[PDB]
Parts: structure tokens; C-alpha cells; sequence
């Protein structure tokens, strides 16, 4: 039973995320990370 | 460079951390190999 949460006309802090969290590993394609802290997309979903 | 096994995602081509930002940038437009490599206590002990 894993929550999802769909955030729409927002804005984001990266080091306030990750200064909380140890990634371990990440794999992706179409998209990478540096992207996401870049670049402004249309919607984010997010299931954890 | 010295880096623990646990954050080996870090230096993995496009991670957004603080490591491949303002520490070592890896340069990918020639033939590289990235090795992570843990050298035993007995053998590090023997070479100083
Ligand atoms: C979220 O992102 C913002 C920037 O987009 C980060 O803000 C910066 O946070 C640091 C502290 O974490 C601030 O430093 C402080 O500055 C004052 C200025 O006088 C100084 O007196 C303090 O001793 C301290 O050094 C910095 O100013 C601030 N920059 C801004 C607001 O533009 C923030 O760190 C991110 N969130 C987290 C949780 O890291
Ligand atoms: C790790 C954060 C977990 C929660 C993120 C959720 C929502 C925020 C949305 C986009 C930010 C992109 C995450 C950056 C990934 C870093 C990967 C790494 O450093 O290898
Ligand atoms: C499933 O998760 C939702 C989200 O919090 C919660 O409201 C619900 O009670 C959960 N159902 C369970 C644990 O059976």
C-alpha cells in the first residue's frame, strides 16, 4: 500500500531534499538527475 | 581519490550531488575507467 503524490504548479529545493537522504542508486533513462535540477517540466508524480 | 562504496551512485554520469558539481567532474569525450577499488588492511599496511 504505497502513497503517490502528483505536484502541479510548484517549485522545488534540491539541497533541502537531498541534504536529508543517501542515495545509493539511482538508474533512468530519458531524463537524469542534473535534468531534474535544471530543467522545468510540465507535472511530477512521485510514488514512494 | 578516497570514496567509500556507499555513495559509488555519486560519481555515476548524471548525478546532481555535490561531488560531481564542485569536486572532481569526470571527463568523458576520450576512453576512461572509472574502478573502485578497496585495498585490504594487511596489503595497505605492508606498503606504508
Ligand atoms: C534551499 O535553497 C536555498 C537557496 O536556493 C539555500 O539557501 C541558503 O541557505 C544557507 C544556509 O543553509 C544560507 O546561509 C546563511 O546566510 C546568512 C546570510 O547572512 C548567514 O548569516 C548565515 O550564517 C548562513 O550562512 C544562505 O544565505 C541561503 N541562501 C539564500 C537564502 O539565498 C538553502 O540552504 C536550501 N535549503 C537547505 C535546507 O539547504
Ligand atoms: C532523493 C530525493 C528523494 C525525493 C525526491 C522527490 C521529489 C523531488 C523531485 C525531483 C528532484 C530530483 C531528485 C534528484 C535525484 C538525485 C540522485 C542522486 O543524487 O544520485
Ligand atoms: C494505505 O495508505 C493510505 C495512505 O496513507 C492510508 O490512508 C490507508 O489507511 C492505508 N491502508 C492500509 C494501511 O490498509
Amino acid at each position: 500500500n504505497y502513497s503517490r503524490r502528483v505536484f502541479t504548479n510548484c517549485n522545488y529545493n534540491l539541497t533541502k531534499l537531498l541534504s536529508l537522504v543517501e542515495v545509493d542508486e539511482f538508474v533512468c533513462d530519458k531524463t537524469t538527475p542534473e535534468s531534474l535540477a535544471t530543467g522545468c517540466y510540465s507535472s511530477l508524480v512521485v510514488d514512494w | 581519490f578516497a570514496l567509500p562504496l556507499s555513495m559509488k551512485s555519486t560519481l555515476a554520469i548524471g548525478s546532481a550531488e555535490a561531488i560531481s558539481m564542485f569536486n572532481y567532474n569526470q571527463d568523458y569525450s576520450n576512453p576512461t575507467c572509472r574502478i573502485h577499488a578497496t585495498i585490504n588492511s594487511n596489503v595497505s599496511s605492508s606498503l606504508n
